[PDB]
């Protein structure tokens, strides 16, 4: 899950 | 000290901060990299949205894994020369040593100091 190179992280 | 610095002009990384804490307020922007002069394993991507309330010892444990580090391989963070508190969250974290871009700057190395 990318947006221009961030990843995006959820919560465990 | 980071790449992501030199790479990408401070107009554009303060644009871009201050767009991206109004797309995501319940992420902070992160930039990880190897801090200069360690011997550990290559991280693949350094910008991170971690939420605000992820504690530094879960995002310590994500970037151990895509270093794929072994069990008895350190991984120490340095946020503005100093190992963050363990037990704080992102957004502590974030809130109190986010740069002028509005971007959190976080170094790892084996080693415990620089």
């Amino acid at each position: 899950s990318e947006v221009d190179g961030w990843l995006i992280i959820d919560l465990p | 000290k980071f790449v992501y610095k030199e790479e990408h002009p401070f107009e554009k990384r303060r644009s871009e901060g201050e767009k991206i804490r109004k797309k995501y307020p319940d992420r902070v922007p992160v930039i990880v990299e190897k801090a200069p002069k360690a011997r550990i394993g290559d991280l693949d991507k350094k910008k991170y949205l971690v939420p605000s309330d992820l504690t530094v010892g879960q995002f310590y444990f994500l970037i151990r894994k895509r270093i794929h580090l072994r069990a008895e391989d350190a991984l120490f963070f340095f946020v503005n020369n100093v190992i963050p508190p363990t037990s704080a969250t992102m957004g502590q974290l974030y809130q109190e040593h986010h740069e002028e871009d509005f971007f959190l700057y976080i170094a790892y190395s084996d080693e415990s100091v620089y």
